[PDB]
């Protein structure tokens, strides 16, 4: 795999990728 | 955090699992 | 606005432009 | 639940806004 | 709900969101 | 027009139904 | 070009890749 | 219309082209 | 990682997040 | 081949990789 | 049709578009 | 390469149709 810069909807839909059925949280305030 | 690691900074798609629930 | 049918990522990027900067949680069944 | 409503049937976007932190 | 910056295929994601079955016009040039 | 308002400037997903027909 | 099989949002991608800075109107039926 | 006709059936780009502005 | 349920577009966009720089291949069958 | 097998059954990230140059 | 910047997933998703059934290769070193 | 003609210049479909197989 690769290291890349993910931002905004793209980071959203990689943690939707990467995390699937476990769910995710996308907490950007931090 | 997220935005830091990934967006500003990048990261690894085995970074990525850390936000999974 | 209007009544969504949302599958897979679609949803994912539909709770991206809904929630913003407060970010969110994704919570598949099981 | 959420996930499973918008694809099996139909969600507002008021509704969504619900799964916001 | 928020205010974001919301530009090119990203922006007509958000239209299509938003919309839905009333349609829209993506407009550019203005 | 849209661009401006909503990618140079930033607009909210009530006025992107300004947009709507 | 290939002949398309496009729903949902991926349509107004594939408008919006066609369309360019000409725009375009999505009007679906009903 | 062609928003359902892509979806049905299939749809050319030179079809979509018609719904530029 | 999670196995993937992913049909059109958003195999590509799979393949574009796990192989970044070095690029992919993209071969349906006939 | 995988483009068939993602969309009518599963697939993982590391059959994916195959498909890297 | 345009010429338009099309850049990282965006770029995938017209090769997708452009291509289909025919496949592509996307190979950004070259 | 395509990221030059595409991304970093611009170029047409046409254009992005020497990349497919
Ligand atoms: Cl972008
Ligand atoms: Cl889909
Ligand atoms: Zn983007
Ligand atoms: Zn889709």
């Amino acid at each position: 795999f690769v290291n890349q810069h993910l931002c905004g909807s793209h980071l959203v839909e990689a943690l939707y990728l990467v995390c699937g059925e476990r769910g995710f949280f996308y907490t950007p305030k931090t | 955090g997220i935005v830091e690691q990934c967006c500003t900074s990048i990261c690894s798609l085995y970074q990525l699992e850390n936000y999974c629930n």
